[PDB]
RNA sequence: GUGGGAGAGGGUGGUGGAAUUCCCGGAGUAGCGGUGAAAUGCGCAGAUACCGGGAGGAACGCCGAUGGCGAAGGCAGCCACCUGGUCCACCCGUGACGCUGAGGCGCGAAAGCGUGGGGAGCAAACCGGAUUAGAUACCCGGGUAGUCCACGCCCUAAACGAUGCGCGCUAGGUCUCUGGGUCUCCUGGGGGCCGAAGCUAACGCGUUAAGCGCGCCGCCUGGGGAGUACGGCCGCAAGGC
């Protein structure tokens, strides 16, 4: 099982405005994704959070979405 | 806040001697300048009672660092206590 | 006498009843049905079997319309959340795609006693 | 004076006219607060997550600025009032932390 | 002092999405609801389920922890501003300026009181439906205060680590949050588990001591009567010491 920063580049924790990069870090459905998935430290993790609402108040990350199959 | 420009314009002003950065006078001025702020801060946003506390906390921190001078020189703090319009 | 062609079905199942209804691909309903639409009363509107037995009915009631293809929308949990969407497929109504919409709040009410 | 990024997310459908306006009376709205400006990056149209003003997408600028704090809340409250602006960020700017660093 | 940091610490204004309720609208019948089974209840004045729009209050899913912050009560959307505490490194300044702390003064969950707002959901009292030998109860349906905001009182609690504060001393191993380093590791500062010596009535505690010491405050002296009586103080009252 990947984790995610396993895959990606040198990247910036704290831009808002990058959605590419961003949406790598949530669920089908808008959710977060834990540490166990995101493979994240305490306060990667942590920033990475803010720094996601942010983006999602800003419209360009989901609140949420909707679970396929079933 | 406080910046470093402001601070350190204190420091120059309250130093016995170039680059004394701890005599009672400095610290018991800077303590005040602090003081000061806090008070303007409480004077709107009284509902803020944990910044409160510390003001309490500071202000007897000058109030040691005070009668621990007037014990010693009593000169120094007579001035001292002058020029920051104390009492 | 629409004639619908294809269109979505909305399963809005609970602890204490299943109900199913079709609708056209701007969400506008067709039919619908539920457990004590077909005879069923009390705790016995809750079964599985319930939820069969009325996501088949919506269905022959929708094919009354001339519905094909279905898109389903799943709401809530109970026996025959699922049992509705196993007769659904086995209704002649192709499936096209199954999703489970929920709903759940980000926490703002205050629940009933009996919740939490 | 810190410096803030600011982001201003509009309708669309804005002509020439129109879109050259708000950004008009978005620069005279930052002269009018002090607000200096550092920089300016225009994307525009974004397909947005969630519909925003019964829009399946936005407009999208960001203003790297300085200026006063005491200023930067009403700033912030005169940028929105504009009709055809559907949201208003404005955050200080931090350096970028950096992961898989 | 300088430089570096982490944080639901506080106060103030803004602002975002989900959800509940309600109003409007389309479409669409005969039920919905709820239970152990039921019934009240709502529904043909068109409910429920589905779709679109609006209004209002409250609370912040995931991230979230066996986590963080705070003296305590306590503190979670996002943003700005005002502000508190605190950790590290550098070894720069002052030169014993210290610890504790009876009175005093300030804070102090919830419920409660006053005045004025607000009222989605929940909901003491209450109104009903059931269950039962009866039901003032558990379960169901409604529902007022309240819950929310401003201001002013009230001062309690399993206000719990049931463990007063500060300092020095006394094997380790392990997990962790946050600094610094020549970054298998080491070195500060928090948080947990196991455990040396030791302590303990046992349980347990064990560098986050309940061990070895010192200073200072609080408190105890069989059970009931009783946190009662009386007196005093405080309180609008409830009532508190
Ligand atoms: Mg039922
Ligand atoms: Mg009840
Ligand atoms: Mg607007
Ligand atoms: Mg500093
Ligand atoms: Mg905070
Ligand atoms: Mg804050
Ligand atoms: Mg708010
Ligand atoms: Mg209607
Ligand atoms: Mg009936
Ligand atoms: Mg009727
Ligand atoms: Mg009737
Ligand atoms: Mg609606
Ligand atoms: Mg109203
Ligand atoms: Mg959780
Ligand atoms: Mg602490
Ligand atoms: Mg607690
Ligand atoms: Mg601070
Ligand atoms: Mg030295
Ligand atoms: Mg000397
Ligand atoms: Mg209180
Ligand atoms: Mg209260
Ligand atoms: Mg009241
Ligand atoms: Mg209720
Ligand atoms: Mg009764
Ligand atoms: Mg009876
Ligand atoms: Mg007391
Ligand atoms: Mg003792
Ligand atoms: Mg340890
Ligand atoms: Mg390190
Ligand atoms: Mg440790
Ligand atoms: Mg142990
Ligand atoms: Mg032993
Ligand atoms: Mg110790
Ligand atoms: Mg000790
Ligand atoms: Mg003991
Ligand atoms: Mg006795
Ligand atoms: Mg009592
Ligand atoms: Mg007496
Ligand atoms: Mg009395
Ligand atoms: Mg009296
Ligand atoms: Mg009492």
């Amino acid at each position: 099982k990947a984790k995610v920063k396993a895959t990606l580049g040198e990247f910036d924790l704290r831009d808002y405005r990058n959605v590419e990069v961003l949406k790598r870090f949530l669920s089908e459905t808008g959710k977060i994704l834990p540490r166990r998935r995101t493979g994240l430290s305490a306060k990667e993790q942590r920033i990475l959070a803010k720094t996601i609402k942010r983006a999602r108040i800003l419209g360009l990350l989901p609140f949420t979405e909707k679970l396929v199959r079933k | 806040p406080i910046t470093k420009e402001e601070k350190q314009k204190v420091i120059q002003e309250f130093a016995r001697f170039p680059g004394d950065t701890g005599s009672t006078e400095v610290q018991v001025a800077l303590l005040t300048l602090r003081i000061n702020r806090l008070s303007e801060h409480l004077k709107v946003h009284k509902k803020d009672h944990h910044s409160h506390r510390g003001l309490l906390m500071m202000v007897g921190q000058r109030r040691r660092l005070l009668r621990y001078l007037q014990r010693e020189d009593p000169e120094r703090y007579r001035a001292l206590i002058e020029k920051l319009g104390i009492r | 006498k629409r004639q619908v062609a294809s269109g979505r079905a909305y399963i809005h199942a609970s602890y204490n009843n299943t109900i199913v209804t079709i609708t056209d691909p701007d969400g506008n309903p067709i039919t619908w049905s539920s457990g004590g639409v077909i005879g069923y009363k009390g705790s016995r509107k809750g079964t599985p079997y319930a939820a069969q037995l009325a996501a088949l009915d919506a269905a022959k009631k929708a094919m009354a319309y001339g519905m094909q293809s279905v898109d389903v929308i799943v709401r809530g949990t109970g026996a025959g959340r699922e049992q509705a969407i196993r007769a659904l497929q086995a209704s002649g109504l192709q499936v096209k795609s199954i999703v489970d919409d929920t709903p759940v709040p980000h926490n703002g009410c205050r629940p009933k006693k009996k919740f939490r | 004076m810190r410096r803030y990024e600011v982001n201003i997310v509009l309708n669309p459908n804005l002509d020439q006219s129109q879109l050259a306006l708000e950004k008009e009376i978005i620069q005279r709205a930052l002269e009018n607060y002090g607000a200096r400006v550092e920089k300016v990056e225009e994307l525009g149209l974004r397909r947005l997550a969630y519909p925003i003003a019964k829009d399946p997408q936005g407009y999208f600028l960001w203003y790297q600025v300085e200026m006063p704090e005491d200023r930067v809340n009403d700033l912030a409250r005169e940028l929105r009032i504009r009709d055809n602006v559907r949201r208003v960020m404005v955050v200080k700017s931090q350096e970028p932390f950096l992961a898989n660093a």
